[PDB]
């Protein structure tokens, strides 16, 4: 079992930044691909990017290229998502997910955090 | 040319045809210095040096001995299912030195070699146990440039959990900038395990070759997989389909039947 807790979300002015954190606990090594997903109102869950606990990243979603960065503190069992130059289109619930394999589909991840709301005002 | 090497990944039969041909090839094969790891030395033909090794399911430890003596490894983690009698005198950090590793004891005394033994009755030593990695991770060096897994199992047995221990180390406990080579002993009679490698491990690397050493039995489906060039972008899809993987296994077994029929296998 793996437990995930996201933090660092909230309201932010357009152009601003946020840094999300995902604190993981349990058998983290058994689901070592840590991914960030986001879900905007009425929209499907969108893959953002993923990283192994060892620090190997997937490519980023085209919608966040040059703005978002994933990183990990393996010793703290925490994954981070640096979110820069935010725009209203980035408003969504952001989720941390743990998976056995690097995959873009949400259904390939069996452990999820409850999510953190991110609201970017115009 | 004389070297039996098949690319694992790089107009093909169905998986049903591949599985049937493989069953036939395995039936045909079936009907057809003791401290030197000749097989691993043939696998490592393109390499000459390593610094930090993680050797899993090592048995007597001949692979670890080869990496230290010939490849100049300075730090090595050795896992094996073989425990030792408490009365043996030579120890490394309180753990009994395997008999095969006794010639490297002077290197440890001169501070030139760090050996980390995982062969104790007081530790988990079976890499297929779900808690092995948690039990040993604080002792496994996180800077390995080579990882080997040499477990012998019966033919047809699913070896996925042995490969999973290596996948766990790669995804949690390596420096992606330093890992260069991953060597797995595989059995081509275990199609579930081969397909598991194709789904999990192979997509992490840019190169993968199946090698059948001349010193590996003509009748055994034992081969070695040499993975290298760990990718800087983590793929979210396999390099090839399960059908392509089954076809590669069939091709490797066809090349093995051809070698054995011509009569060539070195041992003594
Ligand atoms: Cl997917
Ligand atoms: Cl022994
Ligand atoms: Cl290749
Ligand atoms: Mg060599
Ligand atoms: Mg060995
Ligand atoms: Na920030
Ligand atoms: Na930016
Ligand atoms: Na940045
Ligand atoms: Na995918
Ligand atoms: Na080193
Ligand atoms: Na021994
Ligand atoms: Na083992
Ligand atoms: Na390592
Ligand atoms: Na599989
Ligand atoms: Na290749
Ligand atoms: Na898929």
């Amino acid at each position: 079992d793996v437990q995930l807790v996201e933090s660092g979300g909230g309201s932010v002015q357009a152009g601003g930044s946020l840094r999300l954190s995902c604190a993981a606990s349990g058998r983290t090594f058994s689901r070592p691909v840590m991914a960030w997903f986001r879900q905007a109102p009425g929209k499907e869950r969108e893959f953002v990017v993923a990283i192994t606990w060892s620090g190997i990243r997937t490519s980023y979603a085209d919608s966040v290229k040059g703005r978002f960065t994933i990183s990990v503190d393996n010793a703290k069992d925490t994954v981070y998502l640096q979110m820069n130059s935010l725009k209203p289109e980035d408003t969504a619930v952001y989720y941390c997910a743990a998976g056995a394999l690097p995959r873009t589909a949400h259904y390939e991840y069996d452990y999820w955090g409850l999510g953190t709301q991110v609201t970017v005002s115009s | 040319p004389h070297r039996l090497v098949v690319p694992f990944f790089k107009i093909e039969p169905s998986p049903e045809e591949s599985r049937s041909n493989i069953k036939g090839l395995l039936q045909h094969l079936r009907t057809m210095v003791s401290s030197m790891h000749y097989k691993l030395d043939e696998v490592l033909w393109e390499y000459n040096k390593f610094e930090s090794a993680v050797t899993l399911a090592e048995g007597e430890g001949s692979g670890a001995l080869l990496l230290i003596q010939k490849y100049g490894v300075k730090k090595l983690f050795l896992n094996t299912l073989a425990t030792e009698h408490s009365i043996e005198s030579e120890v490394i950090s309180g753990y009994t030195t395997p008999r095969m590793l006794l010639p490297i004891m002077p290197k440890t005394h001169r501070g030139e070699l760090e050996v980390i033994l995982n062969n104790s009755a007081s530790q988990i030593t079976d890499i297929t146990h779900r808690d092995w990695f948690s039990n040993q991770k604080n002792r496994i060096p996180n800077d390995a440039d080579i990882i080997t897994m040499d477990a012998e199992t019966t033919e047809n047995l699913d070896r996925s959990r042995l490969y999973e221990a290596v996948y766990t180390i790669i995804c949690n406990h390596i420096n992606p900038k330093t890992l260069k080579v991953v060597i797995l002993k595989v059995f081509l009679s275990d199609l579930d395990g081969m397909c598991w490698i194709n789904n999990y491990l192979a997509p992490m690397f840019g190169s993968g070759y199946l090698i059948k050493p001349i010193t590996s039995s003509a009748k055994s489906s034992e081969w070695y997989l040499c993975l290298s060039n760990l990718l800087s972008t983590l793929r979210t899809t396999q390099h090839q389909t399960q059908a392509n993987c089954l076809h590669v296994v069939q091709c490797a077994l066809q090349q093995q039947v051809q070698r054995g029929s011509y009569w060539l296998h070195h041992l003594t």
